[PDB]
């Protein structure tokens, strides 16, 4: 019934400053862990074996520090082949338990999304569904709270968020946000309005249309 | 209370019943304390039989298997009997070596070397050097029963213990060598109510201490896939949560002290049970074994095997002896008693010669 | 060089059953007790179970009464098997067992839902009236099952930037949005017309992007 929090969550860096990752634990578990790094659709190879005994066929950079109730997992020089997935996993008592999770990615200078909020396609219109598109290209950090209005009315359900992975090109975020409706709900209303609040503005990036045009 | 704990921690007190153990939990986990209870259960009702036999007859084994039986069986008896003693000392041996190897790093024959050079100084007094073994054997098996309390799976533990299932060749040749280890042949040749009850409450906290030593062999890395199972350096090094500098050190130490006893024991067993010289005949066995280029790991458990193997023809004279009337007089011993051994006596053989038609299958 | 290898990825429908085979190579299967991971894309991971060698099936009290656990050391495969799937045990099955769980798995995959091969619908998203000298043009595939698809832009345009977002589930089938961006002369004067490829419908639907 052991369980495992690892912090942070996500991790932001550039190469060349060091990082830290924290498996706290539930209870004391007599340096027994496991510390794996995972790429995109891979299968992780293990690096640290009980604590800081780095495993067979593993580079210098990544060191363990050892004690009970909280182990941590350093990298000094992180090199561009060390972004991706860390597991942390318990070995003592049944059942093993991994922990948390760790997506280090890429880190760089800010970024401004460009907002660009779409009516429903004209095929599917006739199709019943209304899909306001708003895409969010291009933004930096990942975290961002994308909001739909309807008149006024916020809209915290029928919303739907995909995130693509760190771009390959720049180091960039960027989300799709749909807004599905059925025929009434895309009728009984009038506006419909795209907003996102971000760290790099203290006023959110709003984009709207509206039906009669 | 003092006697019986310091009485089993003696009696017990050799490498056999700790590298058997360890190899056990990491092989079939907590599927063997059926095989450790079984073995003690047998264990005091053949040293209960023993003891009445050699009481109500007057002579120990040797001294009656040589009344009434032909030459060439005596012969063949004695070829079983100094097999025995010679696979317990060279357990002994071996385990002495390694726990040299495992304190000092000395290699394996000067490990020997030192056990020799301390045989030699067996003959600053035999009063103080009996404190220290045998309190060096009650510390381990107090930091074993510190242990067994941190085992999470209690019920598994329990069913674990209860179903009696084997399954292959390691099953049987392991539970094989456990219950080879615990029953000796020592103990089969070994105020009467008192000695009695002392040896059984003895017994039982030994068993106590043997399912501990297996429970935390199977809770301490049974999954984890350690590097060894059975290495004994590699169990020293990785078979404590608590204490750890020192507790390796002091498994070690503890190891070395069984073994360096357990020769005492067993060589002076085989001379009582020889002359009714002694220690190099039964020792050069163990240095051609060391030295014959493979490590001692499994060789500590097939010595235990062979125990057992050495065990019926110890078991088969005792009851015939047992059941008389025109020895025991009125005190014969019930006809139950000689069933319920009759039945032990069935079950070895079986394992025993379904691990050799094991063998002999290939 | 000791390897590991699954069995091929799978896609059923619920209340059915499965098996998988993790087959081994390089190490001795008789004497390493292999476990079993499971990892839903992004979702995390937790312990599944442990196939201890000789048959020694132990299952967590998460995924237990459910799963089984098949051996066979006559060609050394570890075999999963599972029974009455439901909606969310779709994942990423591995397999690994090597001193200190060196070795793993490359993973197989498994889909379970109800759904029927269905080809695409291919929505055009018109921006309908322009920041900046640039202008952002969309496809939105939508409905469509299996996951796998491909969506290609032809612009004659002297500057463009794709974009296409992961494909998630909606209502049991899939739905997905893909971005395109032209500069604003080219736009409508040079085309800029969006494929969809679904290769296991074997539709492919070529949508002209218009306003
Ligand atoms: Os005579
Ligand atoms: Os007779
Ligand atoms: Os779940």
């Amino acid at each position: 019934d052991i369980e495992l929090t690892q912090s942070p969550a996500t991790l932001s860096v550039t190469p060349g400053d060091s990082v830290s990752l924290s498996c706290r634990a539930s209870q004391s578990i007599s340096n027994n862990l496991h510390w794996y790094q995972q790429k995109s659709h891979e299968s992780p190879r293990l690096l640290i074996k009980y604590v800081s005994q780095s495993s067979s066929g593993i580079p210098s950079r990544f060191s363990g520090s050892g004690s009970g109730t909280d182990f941590t997992l350093s990298i000094n020089s992180v090199e561009t082949e060390d972004f991706g997935m860390y597991f942390c996993q318990q070995s003592n008592s049944w059942p093993r338990t991994f922990g948390g999770g760790t997506k280090l990615e890429i880190k760089r200078a800010d970024a401004a999304p460009t907002v660009s909020i779409f009516p429903p396609s004209s095929e599917q219109l006739t199709s019943g569904g209304a899909s306001v598109v708003c895409f969010l290209n291009n933004f930096y950090p990942k975290d961002i709270n994308v909001k739909w209005k309807i008149d006024g009315s916020e809209r915290q359900n029928g919303v739907l968020n995909s995130w693509t992975d760190q771009d390959s090109k720049d180091s960039t975020y960027s989300m799709s946000s749909t807004l599905t409706l059925t025929k009434d709900e895309y009728e009984r209303h009038n506006s419909y309005t795209c907003e996102a609040t971000h760290k790099t503005s203290t006023s959110p990036i709003v984009k709207s249309f509206n039906r009669n045009e | 209370f003092l006697g019986p704990a310091v009485i089993a921690s003696i009696a017990y007190m050799d490498p056999g019943n700790f590298a058997t153990n360890i190899e056990g939990g990491a092989r079939y986990g907590y599927s063997l304390l059926w095989v450790i209870l079984a073995a003690n259960l047998m264990a005091m009702v053949i040293q209960n039989l023993s003891a009445n036999l050699g009481i109500a007859s007057g002579r120990n084994l040797p001294e009656l298997i040589r009344e009434r039986w032909p030459r060439p069986l005596v012969w063949f008896y004695w070829i079983q009997a100094e097999l025995v003693a010679m696979a317990t000392d060279l357990a002994e041996f071996l385990g002495a070596a390694l726990a040299i190897q495992l304190l000092t790093g000395l290699p394996m024959f000067w490990g020997a070397v030192v056990t020799g050079v301390v045989t030699f100084w067996l003959l600053r007094g035999t009063r103080p050097l009996e404190l220290a073994v045998g309190a060096f054997v009650l510390m381990i098996g107090v930091a074993y029963l510190v242990q067994v309390v941190l085992a999470r799976p209690d019920l598994a533990a329990v069913g674990a213990g209860f179903v009696p299932r084997l399954q292959g060749p390691g099953s049987a040749y392991l539970a094989v060598g456990i219950i080879g280890a615990t029953v000796m042949p020592h103990v089969i040749y070994l105020l009467v109510r008192l000695n009695r009850v002392d040896v059984i409450a003895a017994m039982g906290l030994a068993g106590l201490i043997n399912m501990s030593m297996l429970a935390v062999a199977a809770a301490t890395f049974h999954g984890k896939n350690v590097e060894n199972a059975g290495d004994l350096t590699t169990a020293y090094q990785t078979l404590t949560p608590l204490l750890g500098p020192a507790a390796s050190v002091l498994f070690a130490v503890a190891l070395l002290a069984s073994g360096l006893s357990s020769s005492a024991v067993g060589t002076m067993a085989g001379d009582v049970i020889m002359q009714g010289l002694r220690r190099l005949i039964t020792m050069l066995p163990a240095f051609i074994v060391i030295l014959l280029g493979m490590d001692p790991s499994s060789v500590l458990i097939l010595s235990q095997v062979i125990l057992c193997f050495g065990v019926p023809f110890a078991l088969v004279p005792l009851l015939l002896f047992t059941a008389h009337h025109d020895v025991m007089g009125a005190l014969v011993t019930r006809r139950s008693f000689t069933v319920i051994g009759w039945v032990i006596a069935v079950i070895i053989i079986a394992l025993n010669g379904y691990l050799l038609w094991e063998l002999l299958g290939g | 060089q000791v390897q590991l290898t699954e069995s091929g990825p799978g896609l059923v429908a619920p209340s059915q059953s499965l098996s998988i085979t993790c087959t081994v190579s390089g190490f001795s299967l008789t004497s390493y007790g292999v476990h079993w991971v499971r990892q839903p894309p992004g979702k995390g991971l937790e312990w599944l179970v442990v196939i201890w060698s000789d048959g020694s099936t132990t299952y967590n009290s998460a995924l237990k009464s459910r799963l089984s656990i098949s051996k066979d050391n006559s060609k050394s495969q570890v075999f999963l098997k599972m029974n009455s799937l439901q909606t969310d045990d779709t994942a990423m099955y591995y397999c690994a067992r090597e001193p200190p769980y060196g070795y793993w798995g490359q993973g197989t995959t498994l889909t379970v839902s109800s759904a029927k091969t269905t080809p695409p619908s291919v929505y055009p998203l018109a921006p309908g009236c322009t920041t900046g000298s640039s202008v952002t043009l969309g496809c939105l595939v939508k409905g469509y099952f299996p996951e796998s698809v491909t969506v290609t832009w032809n612009s004659g345009s002297l500057s463009s930037s794709v974009h296409t977002f992961p494909a998630l589930l909606q209502s049991g089938l899939y739905t997905m949005s893909s971005s395109v961006t032209v500069p604003s002369s080219t736009w409508p004067s040079q085309t800029v017309t969006c494929s969809v490829a679904h290769p296991a419908s074997s539709t492919t639907v070529d949508k002209k992007l218009e306003p």
